[PDB]
């Protein structure tokens, strides 16, 4: 008997970043 | 330009959040309006659940398993806590 535990998705945050569709 | 956060797909109230996936996980995000973007966080699902990818086989949060690993045998449990998380443990029989 050896614990181990390889989690699996601990929470999640990202940070998606993009300019304004404008200025041509 | 009008004072208003907009997200990749849909525009948003300033410190508005929605519901938005990423790759596979849905994520609510937070904007902030302006160059400071915003910020997504896992939001929490109703069907926990543990998936092993050493059977291809699904569990639900709060079953067990059986499954060997490694020449040896390993007893991996599902568990959840309000997330969803796989613990793998050792039980050579």
């Amino acid at each position: 008997s050896t614990t181990e535990v390889e989690d699996s998705k601990p929470k999640l945050s990202i940070h998606f970043d993009n300019e304004w569709p404008k200025e041509d | 330009s009008k004072p208003g956060c907009y997200d990749n797909g849909k525009h948003y109230q300033i410190n508005q959040q929605w519901e938005r996936t990423y790759l596979g996980n849905a994520l609510v995000c937070t904007c902030y309006g302006g160059s400071r973007g915003f910020n997504c966080e896992s939001k929490p699902e109703a069907e926990e659940t543990c998936f092993d990818k050493y059977t291809g086989n699904t569990y639900r949060v709060g079953d067990t398993y059986e499954r060997p690993k490694d020449s040896m045998i390993w007893d991996c449990t599902c568990i959840g806590a309000g997330r969803g998380r796989i613990s793998c443990t050792i039980a050579n029989r």
